[PDB]
């Protein structure tokens, strides 16, 4: 049979052997049949990449200059994986999500089918509560549980398989009362041991209304995650990724302590250091005693304590902990100026929920987790269906019945939904400005064209 | 009205939508 299930999408298919050969013809055919646009082959096994930097401009200049919208691959071994997946955003797929995909006549998220054994979470769908967690808080554990493959969503549902709180009196837990209430460990957990959870350790996180005092949850936690030794340790074997690196942690993450003695030990396990600030501390004097610091993490840009460390040390490092998680993923230590947007200390948000409450298409993976995180920290909300509560629509391209109700809406005087593109979103961020997103630029949706257009690279 | 993802909520999301520290 034929269809245009995947018209206007570019495919790569890698294949780790000669006796995959068979079902990478199959999948093409698969993909040829429902209107591809183009669908290349690459052997890495027949290839010498040894010694060849893979990176970002080799990999755009092989197989672009068009974008590449899914990496077909039942492995991650390959040297190029990290520019594609972390960087590039671009999704990397097993063969069976092309099978599934026509069967169902959709194109599915992609998190189930990515072949990275450590995306453990892969299968679960996560709400976060809000009124459990402080911002800095919230924004770890979503930074955690996208880098363990999982999927965060901001409404309960039937497709919901998990609600984090931190405490039997958070009142998200009353106003509710299948899916199961856990504490944030649930998340760390995988992501410090990288196995799934399942021994009695698994009863320690679900939620218990017994435990309404501190000393209990304290108890769990360094259960759980407090003493060690870690499965599939080859996933990221550079242990001294921070080393001759000395973090100062701002006193405006204010973490529940046992999540700031996790971030400690990651950090320090990594080879680095730690030297927690307080607000009443003394600065000239922390940084005159501890010389070594070269590094600055904070939540907000707006902070005291950032405005006056970088009066002292004009050349010190400024990150946030989503930049020390990109730096893991990458495996490299990288400057700041070299990383993305969402990686340094937060602007002041831009934007209402009355302004910005954006709806988007034809994003997926972690181009998805990039779109949310930045409507995030815009200061708006996203959803994850096109309603008329929605004052934007984001897209790529042209296709998919949801651009084409929102762009009939758009034509309403009254309506005034906007049709725009991600780099309006990005350039209000980078600039600190309510642009406008009729401009020029950000009515441009053949982006595909270029992959340098892919979300996530301004600002780079 | 509603156009789905593509690729249905209960309880909605401006509900429990501040955080702590808000």
């Amino acid at each position: 049979s034929t269809s245009l299930l995947f018209e206007q999408l570019n495919f790569l298919i890698l294949v780790a052997a000669e006796a995959e050969l068979p079902i990478a013809h199959s999948t093409r055919k698969l993909l040829m049949d429902n209107s591809c646009n183009n669908c290349q082959i690459y052997e890495l096994y027949n290839e010498n990449l040894k010694d060849v930097k893979t990176d970002k401009d080799w990999f755009m200049n092989k197989f672009g200059p068009q974008t590449v919208h899914f990496v077909i691959s039942n492995t991650i071994n390959f040297p190029f994986y990290k520019i594609v997946y972390f960087d590039l955003l671009i999704p990397v797929v097993s063969h069976t999500w092309v099978q599934d995909s026509v069967k169902t006549k959709r194109h599915l998220r992609t998190n189930m089918y990515s072949p990275n054994p450590f995306h453990l979470l892969r299968d679960c769908q996560v709400y976060i509560s809000k009124s459990s967690f402080n911002k800095c808080e919230y924004i770890l554990y979503s930074d955690l549980l996208h880098l363990l493959g999982g999927t965060l969503v901001n409404y309960i549902s039937n497709r919901t398989t998990h609600v984090i709180v931190q405490s039997p009196q958070d009142p998200i837990i009353a106003t509710v009362s299948e899916w199961k209430f856990v504490y944030p460990i649930w998340i760390l957990y995988h992501f410090k041991m990288a196995k799934p959870l399942k021994g009695e350790l698994a009863t320690l996180c679900e939620l218990d209304m017994q435990d309404t005092s501190e000393e209990q949850l304290f108890a769990k936690w360094e259960e759980v995650i407090g003493d060690t030794s870690s499965s599939q340790l080859t996933l990221h074997p550079n242990k001294t990724l921070f080393k001759n690196h000395h973090f100062a942690i701002s006193p405006d993450l204010n973490f529940f302590t046992p999540l700031y003695w996790f971030l400690k030990g990651f950090i320090e396990d990594l080879d680095g250091k730690v030297t927690p600030l307080s607000f009443s501390d003394d600065l000239k004097s922390v940084y005159q005693a501890f010389p070594d610091i070269d590094c600055y993490i904070g939540h907000s840009a707006n902070s005291p304590i950032l405005e006056k460390t970088k009066s002292i040390k004009p050349e010190i490092h400024v990150g946030n902990v989503s930049w020390l998680f990109y730096m893991f993923a990458l495996q490299k230590f990288t400057p700041v100026s070299q990383c993305k947007l969402i990686h340094q200390p937060f602007h002041a948000k831009l934007f209402t929920s009355k302004e910005l409450t954006v709806a988007y298409t034809n994003y997926f993976g972690s181009q998805r987790f990039y779109i949310q995180r930045l409507v995030e920290i815009l200061g708006g909300l996203s959803t994850p269906e096109l309603t008329r509560k929605n004052t934007h629509l984001i897209t790529k391209s042209t296709i998919g019945k949801k651009f084409k109700v929102a762009k009939k809406w758009s034509l309403d005087p009254q309506n005034a939904i906007i049709v725009t593109n991600h780099m309006w979103l990005e350039q209000c961020y980078m600039n600190n400005s309510k642009l406008n997103p009729k401009d020029s630029r950000f009515q441009n949706f053949k982006l595909d064209d270029n992959m340098g257009w892919n979300i996530g690279q301004i600002g780079m | 009205e509603t156009v789905p993802d593509s690729q249905s909520p209960l309880i909605p999301t401006s509900v429990g939508s501040y955080f702590r520290d808000d």
